[PDB]
Formats: structure tokens, C-alpha cells, sequence
């Protein structure tokens, strides 16, 4: 399973 | 950029028996960009169903596809994939051999 | 064994032709399981192994969002390094991301990846400690503060340390009738001659599964690598692997070569010669 959270660059 | 050329290779998804229905692969591997054309040709001609692996790749950042149609193998019938990729000046036909 | 788990995307641009194409997919082992293509007529992710269909709707909904949201900030990162990278809007550009977990027999974390690369080159990394950052330029050195700041890396250490290693553990109890059943290779060695006084003796492992495999001709006991001839493991695209090793051999020594064949799945090590 996927990991949720996210961060630009 | 960098660029890296595919390496390719032309087989079978198991032995070769004249007669029976099989899987003509096409692998390319190590290359960069990403951008690839991919034939499957029988006797020097476009093959009209081939699908693909969806773009991966490896460790170290290059590409690698797999290329395949299912098949029926013969005693005449010549086999080849055509690869062509912005490091090649023209596109690279590798041949199907049975033994390799 | 030791087992493994990994998600790859990949975005590239293509300037006059559209919005950048996303491509990601996932692994249990050499398992592909999961795939998602936002070129794809209606994009979802997509079933790619029998044991991950059991999961519900929600678990492909979840997914499915994820896929989305990660292509549209690669969308956003294309836009943003071409600024970092002082580059015009005129070429297609590439970034690559890696993430997962790699675990013992025990299933406990034994290593946790996150790594990006920019046109094909190492960009950003978590290093081995899953606490620091390894940035192998001046771009990648503004992306570090940022995440420095927002604490990624601690968000990744908890990611990798705990979901990623329970979802690996359910996946391989799932699929443990073709994830946790090794098969060995079948073998065999052929024999070509080139001339009167030579032939290639190739040594062949079809059909065996996991990709890892050692392939080895020896001469009077001793590794002959300089000589050996030796090819990429390749997919037989029915979920195993194939590879070969061909030395070449004055004719009548056929007998002084063995090749050895190392896989999880064999009970022994194999010695095989040429069977005349």
C-alpha cells in the first residue's frame, strides 16, 4: 500500500 | 543529458517446437531517455498485435521494457525486433535465433 | 528468505505534445502487482497478480488518489527544476522516484529506500539512517531545506518502518503459493561447434523464480569471468526468469568445464557439464 502524504520538490 | 543506449534481446517464452503456439519476446534494458520504438517483424514484416510491460526500471535509473506477441513458430518463418532510440543512427534489428 | 518491496513512478515532459506522462508500479519481490498509466483511456490503478485482487474498492480507491496526486506534484516539480536548472521550456525532462522496504525472514525492516533522480541522474536521496538527506547538487541542495523543514524525513522513517513492512507482510502471507514458493531453475548445457578445433558450450537457466541468480562456468575448478560470456537475466513474461553463461573451448577439453548454478529455489548448489 501506497504512502498518502506528499512533498514538492 | 546523458544518454544510454537499450540493450535488446530476441526470444521465446519457452523452447522453440516447430508447430506450437508460443510468445516472441523483446526485452530492452539500460537505456536513457525513456522515448522507444519497438517492432516485432515477421519475415522483415510490422507484426500487428504486440503488447508492452508498463516503463520501469532498474537500480541505477535506466528503463526497461518487454515487448511480446504470442506466436507459432516454423521452420522458415524469420523472426526480428527493430529498436530505434535517439543514441542510434539508424534503427537495430536483432534477429530471433532459437539457440540464443 | 529476505523479502522485498517497492513503488517506481516515473514522469516525463513533452513540451507542444500535452501534459507530462506518469507511469508507476509496484513490486512484491520480482512480482509486478500493481500499475497505474495516466495515459490510460479511464486511469485507475490496476490489478497485475492474483492475491492483490482480494483487496476491496476502498483499497483501489486509496490508490488510485495517491496515483493522481503524485502525478500532478511531479507536474509541478517539472515546472519548478526547470527553474532550478535554468532551462527553457523546449526539451522533455525525466524524474524518477523509488520508495519501499527491504525485510528479513523475520519480516522486520532490515533497510528503507526513498530516492529521486532528474533526467537520469541521482537527485535527491534518504540516506540508510531514514533521519538525513544526501543531494547530489545545487537543485537538489533547495529541495533538501524544504523537506528539512517540513520533517520528510522523519514522515518517510514512519512510512517505511511501519506501513510499508505490514502491507509486505499481509502481500506475502496473501501470495505465499507463488510469492514464498521458489522455482528452480531447469537446466541444461549445449554444445556448438565454431571450427575443427573449437565449440561454445553454453550453460541455460529457464523458468526459475526469484530473479537473482549466480551462473558460473569454472575451468579445472577455477571461475573463468574474464571469458565467460553472460546475459542480462531477461522475463519470460510468465513471471520467471531466464539467463545464460557461454564460454569457449578447444575441442575435446569439454570435460575440464563446469558451470555452477546458484538459486534459493534448488536444494543444492548444481555442477553441470556437457553430456556427450
Amino acid at each position: 500500500s501506497r504512502r498518502w502524504r506528499r512533498w514538492n520538490r | 543529458m546523458i544518454q544510454r543506449t537499450p540493450k535488446i534481446q530476441v526470444y521465446s517464452r519457452h523452447p522453440a517446437e516447430n508447430g506450437k503456439s508460443n510468445f516472441l519476446n523483446c526485452y530492452v534494458s539500460g537505456f536513457h531517455p525513456s522515448d522507444i520504438e519497438v517492432d516485432l517483424l515477421k519475415n522483415g514484416e510490422r507484426i500487428e498485435k504486440v503488447e508492452h510491460s508498463d516503463l520501469s526500471f532498474s537500480k541505477d535509473w535506466s528503463f526497461y521494457l518487454l515487448y511480446y506477441t504470442e506466436f507459432t513458430p516454423t521452420e522458415k518463418d524469420e523472426y526480428a525486433c527493430r529498436v530505434n532510440h535517439v543514441t542510434l543512427s539508424q534503427p537495430k534489428i536483432v534477429k530471433w535465433d532459437r539457440d540464443m | 528468505g529476505s523479502h522485498s518491496m517497492r513503488y517506481f513512478h516515473t514522469s516525463v515532459s513533452r513540451p507542444g505534445r500535452g501534459e507530462p506522462r506518469f507511469i508507476t508500479v509496484g513490486y512484491v519481490d520480482d512480482t509486478l502487482f500493481v500499475r497505474f498509466d495516466s495515459d490510460a483511456a479511464s486511469p485507475r490503478e490496476e490489478p497485475r497478480a492474483p492475491w492483490i485482487e482480494q483487496e476491496g474498492p476502498e483499497y483501489w480507491d486509496r490508490e488510485t488518489q495517491i496515483c493522481k496526486a503524485k502525478a500532478q506534484t511531479d507536474r509541478e516539480d517539472l515546472r519548478t527544476l526547470l527553474r532550478y536548472y535554468n532551462q527553457s521550456e523546449a526539451g522533455s525532462h525525466t524524474l524518477q522516484n523509488m520508495y519501499g522496504c527491504d525485510v528479513g525472514p523475520d519480516g522486520r525492516l532490515l533497510r528503507g529506500y526513498h530516492q529521486d533522480a532528474y533526467d537520469g541522474k541521482d537527485y535527491i536521496a534518504l540516506n540508510e539512517d531514514l533521519s538525513s538527506w544526501t543531494a547530489a547538487d545545487t537543485a537538489a541542495q533547495i529541495t533538501q531545506r524544504k523537506w528539512e523543514a517540513a520533517r520528510v524525513a522523519e514522515q518517510l522513517r514512519a512510512y517505511l518502518e511501519g506501513e510499508c513492512v505490514e502491507w509486505l507482510r499481509r502481500y506475502l502471507e496473501n501470495g505465499k503459493e507463488t510469492l514464498q514458493r521458489a522455482d528452480p531453475p531447469k537446466t541444461h548445457v549445449t554444445h556448438h561447434p565454431i571450427s575443427d578445433h573449437e565449440a561454445t558450450l553454453r550453460c541455460w537457466a529457464l523458468g526459475f523464480y526469484p530473479a537473482e541468480i549466480t551462473l558460473t562456468w569454472q575451468r579445472d575448478g577455477e571461475d573463468q569471468t574474464q571469458d565467460t560470456e553472460l546475459v542480462e537475466t531477461r522475463p519470460a513474461g510468465d513471471r520467471t526468469f531466464q539467463k545464460w553463461a557461454a564460454v569457449v573451448v578447444p575441442s575435446g577439453e569439454e570435460q575440464r568445464y563446469t558451470c555452477h548454478v546458484q538459486h534459493e529455489g534448488l536444494p543444492k548448489p548444481l555442477t553441470l557439464r556437457w553430456e556427450p
